[PDB]
RNA sequence: GAGAGUUUGAUCCUGGCUCAGGAUGAACGCUAGCGAUAGGCUUAACACAUGCAAGUCGAGGGGCAGCAUAUGGCGACCGGCGCACGGGUGCGUAACGCGUAUGCAACUUGCCUUACAGAGGGGGAUAACCCGCGGACUAAAACCGCAUACACUUGUAUUAUUGCAUGAUAUUACAAGGAAAUAUAGCUGUAAGAUAGGCAUGCGUCCCAUUAGCUUGUUGGUGAGGUAACGGCUCACAAGGCGACGAUGGGUAGGGGAACUGAGAGGUUUAUCCCCCACACUGGUACUGAGACACGGACCAGACUCCUCGGGAGGCAGCAGUGAGGAAUAUUGGUCAAUGGGCGAGAGCCUGAACCAGCCAAGUCGCGUGAAGGAAGACAGUCAAGGAUUGUAAACUUCUUUUAUACGGGAAUAACGGGCGAACGAGUAUUGCAUUGAAUGUACCGUAAGAAACAGCAUCGGCUAACUCUGCCAGCAGCCAUACGGAGGAUGCGAGCGUUAUCCGGAUUUAUUGGGUUUAAAGGGUGCGUAGGUUGUUCGGUAAGUCAGCGGUGAACCUGAGCGCUCAACGUUCAGCCUGCCGUUGAAACUGC
């Protein structure tokens, strides 16, 4: 544009939107899971994830993806939520935190075991 | 916390009885005619204003816009 | 925190035995591991500059913020930055008591200067990373003058021949003249790596 | 009423003050008319830096020190009355050669002997 | 002042996205030794119990319950000063509120300093005491007259000087009017100073035009009243004022310096720190006072809550408990020893300010978890031999740091009481005074003893093979094994290491510096034309833009040099930044007139 045309208007400029706008700029939020259940990946990708629908305390409903091997939640479970998007799983932004509330760590780990929540063997 | 409560109230009271004995003077003064007969009135109502300035009820400011008035007054009669 | 880790895989790892003379580095001159002596991959300029960075830390017993803090200050002073990198480093207290011969090992010498056998003008300083500055005077205690380990290091150094330190053996003392140019150090570490890749 | 006082600026364990000129009423460390010095305790010497003239002015049209930074201004020779004097002039009071009085008093040095024969 | 990947069978572009880097008052998972120095309800101006947070003066007065025979002192009462500060919070507010620069010939200012004058007489009440809620008595530096102030206020006149219009200042007055405190340090009037406020201005100060007209004390005048003060501030002719250079309305927000970030331009936020503003359960009204949004004041009206049948209380945005909410943030701690503040003649009293201690992976910095010798044990992995490995076990020195004992500073300098030059101020010499505090530091016992985890390892990327196998992993390319799980090794880092959240840079992805529009997004269907923007050549003025000189103004933090913290973070001093704003002098090439 000419000077005088942005004398006149100016230039515009827009603020970005947050990858996981149901945390509120909180770093983590505690839910409740209403249906714990199982998903099947995209195209290219062949499992059964566990998937659990949150209702967090600013009454917002989420996807949470349950990671590591086996878990024990159920329905009316108080659990802790944090960011994270997971690529074959469509509107599945969110993961539980193992090792907190309800969720225990997972069984039998030895590595990455901070990742997963579970305390170091004996 | 009744000390402050009660001398706060009398000198209330002791401010208004004066500040209002002066009004009411002025006030009186202000509507007279006779001209000797205001001149014989108004030293007695000076004192009074400038006293209530030195007891701090009224500003001395205040005092003197008040006697510059009813001196320009007993001036134009 | 310190290494304090076995010092004959760092100096297989690195080939210079860096920690002295030893006899394993004979015989065996392979990296740690199961994998190694197994030809030799290759490795990429970041690889071989981080291997670089990492010889100076395991030499000079300094962690990773401390140098990166030293690269910083030598950036800020005046004159060649990896140059001043290398004069920093070896202007540290623990190396400056091993150059001059008070101890065998710069460990050792960071051992007596942490136990407070190390004096410098006159009064105790036990930080090991303390930068000893030209014409300053770093001693022996005089309650620990006579420690067999002490008296053990100097016999045999009679040369002390570093041409940037004076030693006293009367006082037990010794000054640094000067700060010593990079090709007057004796060290292999090209800090020319270290500086484009803490630059980079 | 105009006050000078110091304000309370080291660190902890470690105090250094700042002699100023402030109204009573300001926070100790806070809004200040005008800086006049520093004061460091920590020192046996007890480090003094003082603008004298300022000092005299801010004297001489009534700002009242404090206790601490009373000491301060007569350690310094502030509070004299030689410009008071209305009958002489030219009264040189010297009196910082006596002021001076250099307490060069030091510690004797003592040594432990190293008997390890073995 | 530098990155990488990703659309295709392959290529060059355009374009968004995702990862690398730095930072946090962060939270979460695993793990955890110390010291120093920072920080600690970011969610609601949420709710509760207890305690403290502002008192002091017996050199003001009547007195004397707690002691010596009213005198030590002191409960209560009258009286003086203070509680408007220190401290807390960010609701409201788009405004002369804030920043920057000025003006007041339209202003006020307790305590403090200096100078000039003066402190003469008198009167009446009512607290407490006493007698019953009502009555009686009495004192003051409480309150109020009279006298004197011609330094003050008001009115008039004269003279002189002068400014920026209203005017200002200084001699001359005559006239009227206005004060005081005493006790063992003080009081009153006036002027100047200092300090602190107030008012008014130039410029700057967020989005929405899917907000275009707004305004009737509203714009100006005359007069009056009122105020510390000018003024529609208020009250009794004219029709004006503000508006696309954005009025009015709606939404949102306390504002700056800092801080962070970037080569810079700039951007983000005002957590801790400093300045200004606003507020104190919600509204309204004032009183007292030098000063009031009255933060530990009052009255009224609301709502909420508590304790009691006549009613009475509270406000947690002062400091500590607790509860709730939340991902999340601590002791119902010590001391007034230091600094500051109030009162007091002083000694002194008070001080949840402050200085400290306690708790909290805890932001940053520093240190340790041993040093030098020791051959290729046992057990784990791979293939008889590599590797873990000089690693272990042995033997010899050291004790930073833990443990036990002892010496133990500095932070504290004046005090008060004695003097000495003399007429009050200072100048010297002494006593006592440390919460922290067995904390710094120092020294001796005998001891390797008490002290390492976390995340990666197919490429980007630094790191490798065996055993398992949908379970999974995952930033991308993608992998169901150099990618999943375990084992052995190796690689980062290291008392931390990872994950999530938020912000900034590369990102030129709003491009003034510094992008584009034939076909990638992007020329209005085409003209005329209002406001606005731009303006051939030449001469002469002006000085608005522009240029130059001089002057004023602009804590902490940040940059070279030191100094002190054993080093370092940090603290502190000094040189180098002021590179904005305002005032005043010049220049005339260019733009404007
Ligand atoms: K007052
Ligand atoms: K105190
Ligand atoms: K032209
Ligand atoms: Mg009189
Ligand atoms: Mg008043
Ligand atoms: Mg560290
Ligand atoms: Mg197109
Ligand atoms: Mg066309």
């Amino acid at each position: 544009p000419t000077i005088q045309q942005l004398v006149r208007k100016g230039r515009e400029s827009f603020a970005d939107k947050s990858k996981s706008p149901a945390l509120n700029s909180c770093p983590q939020r505690r839910g409740v899971c209403v249906r714990v259940y199982t998903t099947t990946p995209k195209k290219p990708n062949s499992a059964m994830r566990k998937v659990a629908r949150v209702r967090l305390t600013n009454s917002k409903e989420v996807n949470a993806y349950i990671p590591g091997e086996g878990h024990n939640l159920q329905e009316h479970s108080i659990v802790l939520v944090r960011g994270g998007r997971v690529k074959d799983l469509p509107g599945v932004r969110y993961h539980i935190v193992r090792g907190t509330l309800d969720t225990a760590g997972v069984n039998g780990r030895t590595q990455r075991r901070s990742k997963y929540g579970a305390k170091r063997p004996k | 916390s009744e000390k402050r409560i009660r001398q706060t109230n009398a000198r209330r009271l002791h401010n208004r009885y004066y500040a209002r004995t002066a009004r009411n003077a002025v006030k009186a003064f202000r509507a007279l005619t006779d001209r000797t007969e205001a001149e014989k009135k108004y030293p007695v109502l000076a004192s009074m204003l400038d006293r209530l300035a030195g007891k701090n009820i009224i500003h001395k400011n205040k005092a003197a816009n008040l006697k510059s008035k009813l001196a320009r007054r007993i001036n134009t009669l | 925190a310190r290494y304090t880790g076995p010092k004959s895989k760092i100096a297989r790892k690195f080939g210079d035995p860096i920690f002295g003379a030893d006899k394993v580095l004979s015989k065996k001159n392979y990296p740690p591991g199961q994998h190694g002596n197994n030809r030799r991959r290759k490795t990429s300029e970041y690889g071989l500059q981080l291997r670089e960075k990492q010889k100076a830390k395991y030499t000079y017993g300094v962690l990773e913020k401390q140098f990166r803090h030293l690269f910083h200050r030598a950036q800020r002073a005046k004159g060649v930055t990896g140059e001043l990198l290398i004069q920093f480093l070896e202007a540290r207290l623990d190396n400056v008591v091993f150059r001059l011969g008070i101890a065998p090992t710069r460990s050792a010498a960071r051992q007596l200067v942490s136990h407070r056998h190390i004096t410098v003008d006159g009064s105790v300083v036990n930080i090991p990373s303390y930068s000893v500055k030209p014409g300053q005077v770093i001693g022996v205690r005089e309650r620990s003058k006579s420690l067999e380990v002490i008296a053990d290091a100097l016999t045999g150094f009679n040369h002390s021949k570093y041409p940037w330190m004076e030693w006293d053996q009367s006082s037990l003392s010794g000054k640094l003249l000067h700060m010593p140019d990079r090709t007057d150090i004796p060290e292999n570490i090209k800090e020319q790596l270290i500086v484009e890749l803490y630059s980079k | 009423a105009t006050k000078i006082r110091l304000q309370r600026h080291g660190r902890k364990g470690y105090a250094f003050y700042k002699i100023v000129v402030a109204d009573s009423r300001a926070p100790r460390d806070g809004k200040f008319i005008e800086r006049i010095g520093s004061y460091n305790p920590n020192t046996n010497p007890a480090t003094i830096d003082l603008n004298f003239e300022r000092a005299l002015y801010w004297i001489g049209v009534g700002a009242q020190p404090t206790d601490t930074a009373r000491n301060i201004l007569s350690r310094e020779g502030v509070l004299m009355m030689k410009h008071l004097l209305g009958g002489v002039k030219k009264g040189a009071f010297d009196q910082a050669a006596a002021e001076n009085k250099f307490e060069a008093w030091l510690k004797g040095k003592k040594d432990a002997l190293n008997n390890m024969k073995a």
